[PDB]
């Protein structure tokens, strides 16, 4: 918690597997990320005016 | 039984894993699964 | 409020994918496991000092 | 201890405390039954699971 | 096909080399 | 009448019996050689 | 003709304290769900 | 009524704490 | 106490031990390498290679949608790749 | 003294007072059945077996009476909605009474056996100690269960001497109590074939009769008597608990999945009927048929019974509830009054659209309408600024066929939206939310509560089996391990076989 | 005078021989290009 | 707040009954 | 000596790895659950069941590999290799998810075997079987979560897949669909796990910091002989320290180690009850009174309502990809989102 | 009937509190002799 | 609920009667 306080965050494997053409081949990390994204865009729903939630 | 001293086999073994693991971390950046 | 904090933390930092929180889960699961183990093992080897009608 | 009419009548049914057949007695025969029952439970479950499908057996409300 | 063979190859070698090397001390195991 | 999955059922029934058989064959055989002493 | 199997039962003070704490904390926990 | 109830139970626990500390079975060396 | 077997400190320091296992361990390693380098692991387990996840112009996933037509569904999808 | 958690172990060497305790438990259970049934009679509304059946009103024991043939009340109604019936004594009221009387008789027998606890029957003639020949008792009790089980199957279920059992069609429309002939074929093992239930009890009954004969006549082998501590009554508890949780898991299972003994008119539908659109398919069959013989849309949908429409409604899905949402289903969505009719949505181009239905997993779900092919064509948007599929843009309407609204069509968007929000739940009904001050939140059915309780009790009783199983087999060390026990026993190598002192070196 | 083939023996080789095989397999995977 | 008014009695008996049970056992213990 | 008694002797021999009768169940089922997990995370995909890569072979790493659950369309099929779905075809068995049932069921039976082993060894050695009784809690968890929960749902698909990040996904599914954090049965489980870890640490540190001086070295580990009679630490000084620091202390060593058993064992059992509930979607999802108020009063907001808005995000954003067999299509415009994000 | 909701809790406590008091005193009386 | 309460109390009184009669302190002489 004390170092994620300084935004050194968990491993990121979003779109980490791709096929010969380059389609994204989802893994379980991408499914986690779909959940994270639901949390992200709903929390404090009236508090953000600009598109990145930088703190 | 006890011709090769234990400390030697320890170092050998250890440097053995270190290599295999090192390779797996290399592979995290090369080829399949590197996002590239 | 605590749940709120954990959910927002997961979205903002992917704490589940962080090794230190994985270490923390091994810490507390393993604490519980070893807690139950030690309690059960010492309890299993209590010396017969009582009858079956009184608390061991 | 109190004797009663009904007790006296029932007494023999509760008289062979501790009597046993020597050694292993009917154990092998019991194991055959257990083993048969198991294969029979297996058949029942696999029909309910539709792992085993049998002709004429439609595991649907439309039976 | 041909790969069922090459994959097993080193495994089979490895089995002879151990079996020929411990064959004597093995035969003792006999009481 | 006999269906494909019933033949499956028998296949696995016999596969399982054979696995059980070997195990105790092996085990009884060993335990008769490598015997405890009193 | 009194029954020879009768036994006296015990609960010491420490067990009362633990037991009361258990009940009170269970109540504080479930009460919200009972009121819903 | 619901507020009163939660506060009552909390209040009983605090009183339990007091007796369990100050009015415990004293440990002795048998 | 001693359950009767040969101590491990004793076996791994023994030369006879390494005579045997200087061969077998690398051999197993190379078997496993071969298992993948021959492409054999792909066909045993049915794992897509990098070029066989999708057909060239498809973006949908070959999801099995039937219990008993299931092994057939996979086969028919493996044909649409060629 | 005894710890609080061991109080009832004073009965272990007291067969008479054990029986007394067992009688009192029996009286309590019977008293409960009696009491529960009276409560259900006082609260049940019999006036509508179509839209307000028992399983909508939180009835738990009323369906078990119905299942085996009790269907009418001394007040003249039956659960099949037939008036002017004379059920004789075995109405719901008389079953409840008989369980109260029974409870009171058992209360009395428990007092006698508690006071006259020292009957000579319980004392081993040999040694004079209290003794129970459990092997012989099991034979007796098994023989008796076999006979009850046979007779229940041969007379009650067949209807040779008794009422039969609840049977219905595949869609729960015409249920009633009917004699059932046994199915001796392999379809007897189909949980959805009621004849299998008859056959089961006849064949198992006989087998129980014969097994009990064997267990009365032939003693257990010494090997099995020692290994299972057959002179210790805790062994019987351990194995009895094991069979109970096995039984409880099977009954949770068949309740959740559907069997011939858990019918949907008594317990409501299963969650799997919603998942597979089991009722929607059948409704559509009957409509397509009607339109094949020249009926109008209004005529074909007007011909669907309300009872069948009501099954195609997620509010009756048992997996839609919550753990502290208490009471009857009618306290959630309300008391169903009428089918509103089948809602047909069309966009501006006349093409018919289909609301995507709510899956059980979702407490809430968006409103998305697709065409026959699953292309999204309309939706209720969240962000409005870049919305391209809104009802206003796409000009969607709703027209009703059948039910209350047959022939009506709505074009104002706010109204089309509210009917689309309900179509995610399936067919749309009129509800009375006032009588019970219903809060609008789905509850589960008796199929739900039953399954939950029994799954939970089955799991807990596994723990009881482990607990009493261990106490039987380790009774020698319950109070603790032997104080004069040495490392040669527990350390390695001293012995060739663990535990066996005779294997030195 | 110890045995060389024991139950313990079977136990280590049921584990260790597949382990090395698997490792060589996983090693080779680090050189698969897409 | 539109709470369940059977919650008051469920909570109250949930506390009272088992607590009384404990108290009864403890007091009869202290007097023997 | 009959053949049974001779086989008994050989199975209960004092060897480096005790076998026993229990072993005939334990060692094959555990090796195969283990082996099937390794085999599947190393080589097997989830492409046809889930639309996901799941093996080292495909380029997954240790956190993202899984043996994944079979497709929803298999229902609760046992997925036997010789069953009607795979028809004996090993390759097709893997592709359809059969390793998941292979692992699930052999592990179920291996856990049985492990508990019987605890009973078998306790009996021969002569100790009370409290460790076996303690292992009941892991078994309750395993059965509730991996077996009962999917049997209540539509299929094995919704059980947990065997992987690090697959299990994380399971956690978040449980938050977004079941509001599992609000469930009092999970809350008791948390208490028993966290209090178990607390008991673990405080008992260890207490003993280590009340040791008697039994040798003259600075490494105090050498001053202990397992055959000694004496307590190696002071219960009396431990008790005084904690009475004065925290107000109460253990005084009874037996009660203290029984409590260490009880607390975590009882926590896991409570959590298992809750999951049986969720098998039926019988959730503690809402508080009706909060919802009646919130619906009528748009200025009423609590952390309860805030958390539901997050659940609503998780469901809509994750369902299409997490349940691909539903063919969920959510236009951009229906996706719930706050401002800007 | 439209009846005072608190009547129930009042009645239960009215019964329960004084009854438990009496039982407590009786049982500890029997544990003496 | 009021019906259940009334009958419950009445039922308790009848039970009390039973114990008061058959499980009384037995009067003993001198
Ligand atoms: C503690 C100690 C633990 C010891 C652990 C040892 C582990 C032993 C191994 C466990 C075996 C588990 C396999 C269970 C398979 C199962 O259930 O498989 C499920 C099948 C039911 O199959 C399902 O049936 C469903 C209902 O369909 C039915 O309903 C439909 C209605 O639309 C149609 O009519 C359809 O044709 C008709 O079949 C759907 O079709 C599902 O897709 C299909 O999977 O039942 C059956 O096999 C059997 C049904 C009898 C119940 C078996 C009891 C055990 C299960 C407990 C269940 C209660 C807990 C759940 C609570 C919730
Ligand atoms: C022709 C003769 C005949 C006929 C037609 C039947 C017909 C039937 N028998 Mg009967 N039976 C007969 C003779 C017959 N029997 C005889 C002679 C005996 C021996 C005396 C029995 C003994 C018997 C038993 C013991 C059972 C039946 C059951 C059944 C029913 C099976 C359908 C069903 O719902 O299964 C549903 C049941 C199953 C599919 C069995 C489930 C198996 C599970 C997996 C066992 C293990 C549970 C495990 C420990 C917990 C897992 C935990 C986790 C997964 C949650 C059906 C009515 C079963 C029943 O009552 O169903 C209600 C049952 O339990 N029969
Ligand atoms: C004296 C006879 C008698 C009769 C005719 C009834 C009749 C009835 N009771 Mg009542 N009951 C009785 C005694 C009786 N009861 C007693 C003594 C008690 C106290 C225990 C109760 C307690 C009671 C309750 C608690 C409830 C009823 C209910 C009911 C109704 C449904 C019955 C049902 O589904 O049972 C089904 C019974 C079973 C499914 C049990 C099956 C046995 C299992 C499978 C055990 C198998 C083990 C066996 C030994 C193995 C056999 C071996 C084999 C080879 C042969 C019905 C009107 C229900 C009701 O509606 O109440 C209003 C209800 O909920 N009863
Ligand atoms: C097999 C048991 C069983 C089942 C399945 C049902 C099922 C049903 N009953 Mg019935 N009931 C039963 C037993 C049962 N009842 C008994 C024994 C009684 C006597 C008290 C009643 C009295 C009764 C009444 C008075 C009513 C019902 C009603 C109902 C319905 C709604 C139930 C509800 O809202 O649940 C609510 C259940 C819960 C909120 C579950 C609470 C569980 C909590 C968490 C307690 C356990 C926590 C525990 C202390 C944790 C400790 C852990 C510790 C070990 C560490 C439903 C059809 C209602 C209905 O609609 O009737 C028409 C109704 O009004 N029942
Ligand atoms: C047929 C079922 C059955 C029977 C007859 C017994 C009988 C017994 N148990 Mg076992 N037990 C059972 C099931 C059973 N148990 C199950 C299912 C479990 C798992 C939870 C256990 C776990 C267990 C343990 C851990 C222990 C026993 C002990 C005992 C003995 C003393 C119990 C006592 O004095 O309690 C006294 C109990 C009280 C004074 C109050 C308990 C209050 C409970 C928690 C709430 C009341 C529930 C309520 C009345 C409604 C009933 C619900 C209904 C669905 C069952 C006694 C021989 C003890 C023993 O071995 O002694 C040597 C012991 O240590 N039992
Ligand atoms: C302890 C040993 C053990 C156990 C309990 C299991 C258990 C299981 N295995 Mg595994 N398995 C094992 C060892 C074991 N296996 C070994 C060593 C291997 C390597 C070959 C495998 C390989 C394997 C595969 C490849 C698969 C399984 C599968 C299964 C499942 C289905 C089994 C089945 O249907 O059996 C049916 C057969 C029986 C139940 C045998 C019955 C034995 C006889 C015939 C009973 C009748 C006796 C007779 C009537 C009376 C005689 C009395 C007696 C005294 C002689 C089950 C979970 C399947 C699975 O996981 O799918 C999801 C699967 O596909 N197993
Ligand atoms: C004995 C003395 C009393 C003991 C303490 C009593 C409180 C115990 C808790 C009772 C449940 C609390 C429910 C909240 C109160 C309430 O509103 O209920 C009230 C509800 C009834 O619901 C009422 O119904 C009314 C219509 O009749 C209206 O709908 C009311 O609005 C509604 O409140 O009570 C019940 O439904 C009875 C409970 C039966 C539940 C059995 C199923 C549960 C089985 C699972 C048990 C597993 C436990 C595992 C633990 C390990
Ligand atoms: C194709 C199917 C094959 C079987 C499939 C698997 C099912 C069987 C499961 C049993 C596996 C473990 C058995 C191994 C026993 C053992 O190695 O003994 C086998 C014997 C005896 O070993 C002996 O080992 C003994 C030590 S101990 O028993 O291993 O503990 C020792 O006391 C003795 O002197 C020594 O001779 O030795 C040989 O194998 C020599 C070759
Ligand atoms: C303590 C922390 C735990 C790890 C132990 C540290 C060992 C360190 C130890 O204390 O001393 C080392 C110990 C003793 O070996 P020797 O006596 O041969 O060595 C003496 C040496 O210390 C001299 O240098 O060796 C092992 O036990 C090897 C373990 C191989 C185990 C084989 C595993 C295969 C069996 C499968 C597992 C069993 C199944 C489970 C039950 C179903
Ligand atoms: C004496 C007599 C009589 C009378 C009778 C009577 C009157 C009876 C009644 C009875 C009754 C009336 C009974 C009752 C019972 C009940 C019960 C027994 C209950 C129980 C319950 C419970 C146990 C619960 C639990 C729970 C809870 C509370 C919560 C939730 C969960 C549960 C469910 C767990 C007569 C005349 C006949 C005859 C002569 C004699
Ligand atoms: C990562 C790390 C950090 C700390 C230091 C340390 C050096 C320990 C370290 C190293 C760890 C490493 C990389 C570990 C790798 C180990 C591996 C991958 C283990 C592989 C073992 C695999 C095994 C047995 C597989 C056996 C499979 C079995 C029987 C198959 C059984 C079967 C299946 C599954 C299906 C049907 C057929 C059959 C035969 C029934
Ligand atoms: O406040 Mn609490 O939460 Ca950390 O990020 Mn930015 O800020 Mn707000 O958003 Mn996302
Ligand atoms: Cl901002």
């Amino acid at each position: 918690i004390s170092t994620m306080a300084f935004n050194l965050n968990g491993f990121n494997f979003n779109h980490s597997v791709i096929d010969a053409k380059g389609n994204v081949i989802n893994t379980w990390a991408d499914i986690i990320n779909r959940a994270n994204l639901g949390m992200e865009v709903m929390h404090e729903r009236n508090a953000h005016n600009f598109p990145l939630d930088l703190a | 039984g006890g011709r090769i001293p234990l400390w030697i086999v320890a170092t050998v073994a250890g440097m053995g894993v270190i290599v295999i693991v090192g390779l797996f971390f290399y592979g995290a950046y090369a080829g399949l699964g590197s996002s590239l | 409020g605590t749940f709120n904090f954990m959910i927002v933390f997961q979205a903002e930092h992917n704490i589940l994918m962080h090794p230190f929180h994985q270490l923390g889960v091994a810490g507390v699961f393993g604490g519980a496991l070893f807690c139950a183990m030690h309690g059960s093992l010492v309890t299993s080897s209590l010396i017969r000092e009582t009858t079956e009608t009184e608390s061991a | 201890a109190r004797r009663t009419w009904l007790g006296d009548i029932l007494r023999p049914l509760n008289s062979e405390y501790g009597k046993v057949a020597p050694g292993w007695g009917t154990t092998p025969l019991m194991a055959v039954f257990m083993g048969l029952f198991l294969v029979f439970l297996l058949i029942i479950l696999e029909i309910y699971n539709s792992t085993l499908i049998l002709d004429g057996v439609n595991v649907s409300w439309k039976a | 096909d041909w790969r069922v063979l090459v994959v097993l190859l080193p495994v089979l070698l490895a089995a002879g080399w151990a079996v020929r090397n411990i064959l004597p001390y093995a035969v003792k195991q006999v009481q | 009448t006999i269906t494909p999955s019933l033949k499956g059922f028998f296949i696995g029934l016999l596969s399982g019996a054979v696995v059980l058989g070997l195990t105790f064959a092996v085990l009884i055989a060993i335990s008769q050689i490598d015997k405890v002493q009193r | 003709e009194p029954n020879p199997n009768r036994q006296p039962v015990e609960l010491n003070r420490t067990s009362l304290y633990l037991g009361l704490l258990l009940i009170l904390v269970l109540a504080l926990l479930f009460s919200s769900y009972f009121f819903n | 009524m619901e507020t009163i109830t939660y506060v009552f139970i909390f209040a009983c626990i605090i009183a339990l704490f007091f007796f369990a500390i100050f009015f415990r079975e004293p440990p002795r060396i048998t | 106490g001693t359950t009767g077997e040969r101590p491990f400190s004793d076996i791994i320091t023994s030369v006879r031990y390494w005579v045997i296992h200087s061969i077998t361990i690398p051999a197993l390693f190379i078997a496993g390498w071969l298992f993948v380098s021959t492409g054999l692991a792909y066909d045993v387990f049915g794992t897509p290679r990098p070029d066989s996840y999708y057909a060239q112009e498809q973006r949908s996933i070959p999801l099995v949608t039937d219990r008993f037509e299931a092994k057939q569904q996979v086969e028919t999808f493996l044909e649409q790749l060629k | 003294g005894l710890p609080w958690y061991r109080v009832h172990t004073v009965l272990i060497n007291d067969p008479g007072r054990l029986i007394a305790a067992h009688l009192m438990h029996t009286a309590l259970v019977a008293g409960w059945a009696g009491s529960m049934a009276l409560y259900e009679l006082a609260t049940f509304d019999p006036s509508d077996p179509v839209l307000n059946p028992m399983w909508r009103q939180g009835m738990f024991v009323l369906p078990f009476m119905a299942r085996l043939g009790v269907t009418g009340s001394w007040s003249g109604w039956s659960i099949t909605g037939e008036t002017g019936i004379d059920p004789g004594f075995w109405s719901f009221e008389g079953v409840a009474l008989a369980h109260i009387v029974l409870s009171g008789l058992l209360f009395l027998a428990a007092c006698w056996h508690w006071v006259y606890w020292d009957l000579e029957l319980f004392r081993d003639p040999r040694t004079g100690e209290p003794a129970l020949d459990l092997p012989k008792m099991f034979g007796i009790h098994l023989f008796l269960a076999g006979l009850l089980c046979f007779g229940f199957g041969a007379f009650h279920l067949t209807g040779l001497f008794g009422p039969g059992m609840w049977v219905s069609d595949p869609y729960g429309l015409t249920g009633s109590v009917q004699p059932v002939a046994p199915e001796w074929g392999p379809d007897g093992f189909n949980p959805y074939n009621p004849g299998g239930v008859v056959a089961h009890h006849i064949a198992a009954g006989i087998v129980g009769i014969i097994a009990g004969l064997f267990h009365i006549l032939v003693r257990p082998p010494q090997r099995l008597y020692k290994a299972l501590r057959m002179g210790n009554i805790e062994t019987v508890l351990s194995s009895s608990i094991a069979a109970v949780f096995f039984a409880a898991f099977v009954v949770a299972g068949t309740m959740w999945y559907g069997s011939a003994t858990t019918p949907i008119e008594l317990f409501g539908p299963t969650r799997y009927q919603w998942d597979s659109s089991y009722f929607q398919q059948e409704i559509n069959r009957r409509v397509q048929a009607s339109l094949a013989s020249g009926a109008t849309l209004e005529e074909a949908w007007s011909a669907i019974p309300e009872k069948l429409a009501f099954y195609d409604y997620i509010g009756n899905n048992p997996a839609k509830g919550g753990l502290f949402r208490t009471g009857p289903m009618n306290k959630g969505d309300g008391i169903a009054q009428a089918w509103k009719g089948h809602a047909v949505f069309r966009n501006k181009e006349g093409e018919e659209l289909f609301v995507r239905r709510m899956p059980a997993f979702f407490e809430s779900f968006p409103v998305i309408l697709t065409d026959k092919n699953g292309v999204v064509k309309a939706d209720i948007p969240f962000r409005r600024a870049e919305s391209k599929y809104s009802f206003e843009q796409q000009g969607v309407t709703v027209s009703f066929y059948g039910g209350e609204l047959n022939g009506q069509t709505f074009t104002d968007p706010p109204t089309v939206k509210s009917y689309a929000r309900k179509a995610i739940f399936g067919e749309i009904f009129e509800f009375d939310t006032e009588t019970l001050n219903s809060d609008g939140i789905f509850r589960t059915s008796p199929r739900g509560w039953f399954t939950f309780a029994h799954a939970v009790f089955a799991l807990l009783f596994f723990f009881g089996h482990i607990w009493h199983g261990a106490r039987t087999l380790f009774r020698d060390v319950f109070s603790g391990i032997d104080p004069e026990l040495s490392p040669e026993q527990v350390e390695w190598g001293f012995y060739q076989k663990v535990g066996d002192v005779t294997t030195r070196r | 005078s110890y045995p060389i083939f024991t139950v313990r023996w079977v136990a280590v080789h049921t584990l260790a021989v597949p382990t090395i095989f698997f490792l060589g397999a996983i090693a080779a995977m680090q050189f698969i290009q897409r | 707040m539109e709470v369940n008014q059977l919650g008051l009695i469920a909570t109250a008996l949930f506390v009272l009954v088992p607590s009384v049970f404990l108290i009864i056992l403890y007091v009869q213990t202290e007097s023997q | 000596r009959g053949w049974f008694d001779i086989l008994d002797d050989w199975l209960k021999r004092d060897r480096f790895v005790f076998v026993g009768w229990s072993g005939i169940l334990l060692f094959p089922c555990a090796y195969l659950a283990l082996g099937g997990w390794l085999t599947g995370t190393t080589f097997v995909t989830s492409w046809y069941t889930h639309g996901l890569a799941s093996s080292y072979l495909e380029g997954c790493n240790f956190l993202t590999v899984a043996v994944s659950t079979p497709a929803n369309s298999m229902g609760h099929s046992l997925l036997l290799l010789w069953g009607p779905e795979a028809q004996g075809d090993f390759t097709r068995w893997c592709q359809l998810g059969g390793l998941w049932t292979f692992i699930a069921l052999h592990g179920a039976f291996g856990l049985i075997g492990f508990m019987l082993r605890q009973f078998e060894i306790a009996r021969l050695v002569g100790v009370r079987p409290y460790n076996a009784i303690a292992f009941s809690a892991p078994i309750a968890v395993f059965v509730s979560v991996f077996l009962i929960y999917p049997l209540g749902q539509s299929s094995w698909f919704f059980a947990p897949s065997f992987g690090v990040a697959a299990i994380f996904r399971f956690l978040l599914f449980f938050q977004g669909f079941h509001n599992w954090t609000l469930n009092p049965f999970h809350m008791m489980g948390v208490a028993g796990v966290l209090g178990g870890a607390l008991l673990c640490a405080i008992h260890g540190a207490t003993v280590e910091n009340t040791l008697f001086q039994d040798g003259e070295g600075a490494s105090t580990f050498r001053a202990f002989n397992p055959t000694q009679a004496e307590e190696t630490y002071s219960m009396v000084t431990a008790n005084r320290f904690w009475s004065q620091i925290f107000g109460i202390a253990f005084s009874n060593k037996r009660w203290l180690h029984f409590f260490m058993l009880f607390v975590p064992v009882t926590g896991l059992w409570m959590s298992a009850i809750g999951v049986v509930g969720l098998a039926l979607n019988l959730r503690s999802y809402d508080f009706i009174s909060q919802e009646i108020r919130a619906a009528e009063d748009p200025e009423f907001e609590t952390f309860y309502t805030k958390n539901l808005l997050l659940n609503e995000g998780i469901r809509a954003w994750m369902a299409p990809q997490d349940q691909p067999h539903e063919n969920f299509v959510f236009p951009e415009e229906v996706l719930p989102r706050g401002n800007a994000l």
